[PDB]
């Protein structure tokens, strides 16, 4: 879920 | 596709890279005389395996964060679906960092920039990953012999990321199209700058794949030895990408 937060 | 369109992509990719390159090349070059002393090296070697692993995982995570930003600013990337964005980053983020690392590598004395100073591979002996470390150093040495300009690193790393062969892609054709446009941009730039000689000297995909596989394997070995350390002390993003 960290990748997800970074992308938006 | 016009020639003006391709040139526009070249400059867009180069700009995206400059804005996300982490350290300016000049700053890395200026610090090359700043080399860890024998005492500082011994200091690193006496550190515990798990502390050294944690430190390396943190710095990799920092580097990876800049690559994620590179991707976000990379023409076409955010137009791909989120599934594919994640697939490409999971498979390519570490590979990009490994390529970018040649900038911080000094081929004259075989040292790499790490925590403020330059040190050889003996610096990392506490990790217990001699084969991995020497492979990374060998890969960086091979890349250094090509004498990449910053623009070349920008274009080459864009292609390392935008790879339509990555398993798990839902919109393969869309990624294929962007990859092809970036290949044109990269190869056009090499043609214009009379640097097509480097194409044959670029390392095969398997070299980068090997490094990432070794990294994952050495992590698994370590995480078996110190599971609570990884759970408690490793960066969340690192675990998401590599565990
Ligand atoms: C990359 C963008 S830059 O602006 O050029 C830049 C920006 C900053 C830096 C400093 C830096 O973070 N160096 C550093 C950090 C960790 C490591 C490293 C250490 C050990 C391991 C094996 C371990 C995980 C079991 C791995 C792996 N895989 C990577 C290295 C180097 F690879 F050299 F050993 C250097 C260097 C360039």
């Amino acid at each position: 879920k960290i990748l997800h937060r970074l992308l938006q | 596709a016009s020639l003006t369109e391709i040139e526009h992509l070249v400059q867009s990719v180069c700009k995206s890279y400059r804005e996300t390159c982490q350290l300016r090349l000049e700053d890395l070059l200026r610090q090359r005389s700043n080399i860890f002393s024998r005492e500082e090296v011994t200091g690193y070697q006496r550190k515990s395996m798990w502390e050294m692993w944690e430190r390396c995982a943190h710095h990799l995570t920092e580097a990876i964060q800049y690559v994620v930003e590179f991707a976000k600013r990379l023409s076409g990337f955010m137009e791909l679906c989120q599934n594919d964005q994640i697939v490409l980053l999971k498979a390519g983020a570490m590979e990009v960092v490994l390529v970018r690392m040649c900038r911080a590598y000094n081929a004259d004395n075989r040292t790499v920039f790490f925590e403020g100073k330059y040190g050889g591979m003996e610096l990392f002996r506490a990790l217990g990953c001699s084969e991995l470390i020497s492979s990374i150093f060998d890969f960086s040495h091979s890349l250094s012999a090509l004498h990449f300009s910053e623009d070349e690193i920008a274009l080459y790393t864009a292609l390392v990321l935008i790879n339509a062969h990555r398993p798990g892609l839902q919109e393969k054709r869309k990624v294929e199209q962007l990859q092809y446009n970036l290949e044109l941009a990269f190869h056009h730039h090499l043609c214009k700058t009379h640097r097509q000689s480097i194409l044959a000297k670029l390392p095969p995909k398997g070299k980068l794949r090997s490094l990432c596989s070794q990294h994952v394997e050495r992590l698994q070995i370590f995480q078996h030895l110190h599971p609570i350390v990884v759970q408690a002390a490793f960066p969340p993003l690192y675990k998401e990408l590599f565990s």
